């Protein structure tokens, strides 16, 4: 079919600095001219700031502004501002006399880039409430850390685990630009009972850090 | 003003079908071409199909088979049609006049459709209690663990709303039971911990359930 | 102005 591509899928960067998102179609988009750029943010519509390659739409900053021809396309984004990072798509029209489609880039995520944080790290036994139902969920928290990346391992009776355990990540921090992170280790009450050692290990380039409990001591 | 209001979409099981549809308001359906468009939950956006100004619909690849767009011109609506709908199916779907290369563009406001089996089904919500003792430099942690819900979505407050520093809603994930399971937390000083009333507020409308869970200090 | 006209 048809498809388009954008450089690069992810990029970290600070307010001020100058900002390019390319994007490639697989074939000459209609008319040479019909693409368009988007703004999406998290639970929110995508928001239409330029078309038609280079027009930009009524109230969208001057900061903004498009470029290419044919299959290649460029968003750039001239002085960064805080308002501006979000995921950005380019959208191309295609077709013949009697053929019409669309396809959409796979997003460029723009977040920003700040100062190395280690996660505090919590770790929540199941509740004796829970317990009652015969499911154990071991819930191990990284709060406000940088950058996203990093590894979560869960330990029991220090026997790595694998496939029991489900991971969520936060966007972005408004105030601090950090991240935090949950992972859930499922077990039924049986196999949670049957040990002693939880533990959750964090590793992040250098340094990995292991937050544990024994079961049964506060 | 202009306006392109969306309706339709809930629940799907595996094998059904979805019927959405837009009611264009200020404008006629007729004077423009529109699209259908989705995007699965922490995916990117994708295209169905296009209903051209002159009234002839043209899908993506993928659609073609088992989708339909069509216009009421008489109602002043496009509609969406799509069958033998499967698990990734789910995702929140979007009418929109894309703007690609003419001035005017405009989205419905999207609306989730879930492909499931899975029986609407309010949280279990248990508590992630803080330690009374700090281990942690004198902060604590602590939440509410929104388990075996579904469909998608709910909210989480704290407090009532008064208590939102600190507080880290996490995206649910889908397990293996089909149903949803998301954390709430919040981090505070451990001295608060006898005298402040930590409450998370679960809201979850599709099977019309609230759920207020106070969270206390694990003793000893 | 768009495609398949």
């Amino acid at each position: 079919d048809i498809q388009m591509t954008q450089s690069p899928s992810s990029l970290s960067a600070s307010v001020g600095d100058r900002v390019t998102i390319t994007c490639r179609a697989s074939q000459s988009v209609w008319r040479n001219k019909f693409v368009a750029w988007y703004q999406q943010k998290p639970g929110k519509a995508p928001k239409r700031l330029i078309y038609a390659i280079a027009s930009l739409y009524s109230g969208v900053p001057s900061r903004f502004s498009g470029s290419g021809s044919g299959t290649d396309f460029t968003l750039t984004i001239s002085s960064l501002q805080p308002e501006d990072f979000a995921t950005y798509y380019c959208v191309g029209h295609y077709g013949s006399e009697n053929d019409a489609y669309y396809a959409f880039g796979q997003g460029t995520k723009v977040e920003i880039k700040r100062t190395v944080a280690a996660p505090s790290v919590f770790i929540f036994p199941p509740s004796d409430e829970q317990l009652k139902s015969g499911t154990a969920s071991v819930v191990c928290l990284l709060n406000n850390f940088y950058p996203r990346e990093a590894k979560v391992s869960w330990y029991v009776d220090n026997a790595l685990q694998s496939g029991n355990s489900q991971e969520s990540v936060t966007e972005q921090d408004s105030k601090d630009s950090t991240y935090s992170l949950s992972s859930t280790l499922t077990l039924s009450k049986a196999d949670y009972e049957k040990h002693k050692v939880y533990a959750c290990e964090v590793t992040q380039g250098t340094t990995s850090v292991t937050k544990s409990f024994n079961r049964g001591e506060c | 003003e202009v306006q392109l209001v969306e309706s339709g979409g809930g629940l799907v099981q595996p094998g059904g079908s979805l019927r959405l549809s837009c009611t264009a308001s200020g404008f006629s359906i007729d004077s423009y071409g529109f699209s259908w468009v989705r995007q699965a939950p922490g995916k990117g956006l994708e295209h169905i199909g296009y209903l051209t100004a002159g009234g002839r619909a043209f899908y993506a690849s993928w659609a073609k088979s088992r989708s339909t767009i069509t216009r009421n011109t008489n109602e002043n609506t496009v509609t969406l049609k799509m069958n033998s709908l499967r698990a990734e199916d789910t995702a929140v779907y979007y009418c929109a006049k894309l703007g690609t290369g003419s001035r005017f563009a405009i989205w419905g406001q999207g609306t989730l459709v879930t492909v499931s089996s899975a029986s609407t089904k309010g949280p279990s919500v248990f508590p992630l209690a803080p330690s009374s003792k700090s281990t942690s430099g004198g902060t604590a942690a602590l939440g509410c663990l929104v388990k075996d819900y579904f469909p998608e979505p709910v909210t989480v407050s704290w407090n009532s709303g008064a208590l939102t520093s600190g507080v880290h809603t996490f995206p649910a994930v889908l397990q293996s039971s089909g149903l949803y399971s998301l954390s709430s937390v919040v981090t505070v000083p451990s001295s608060s911990l006898g005298t402040q009333t930590y409450i998370c507020n679960v809201n979850h409308k599709p099977s019309n359930t609230k759920v207020d869970k106070k969270v206390e200090p694990k003793s000893c | 102005g768009x495609a398949g006209a």
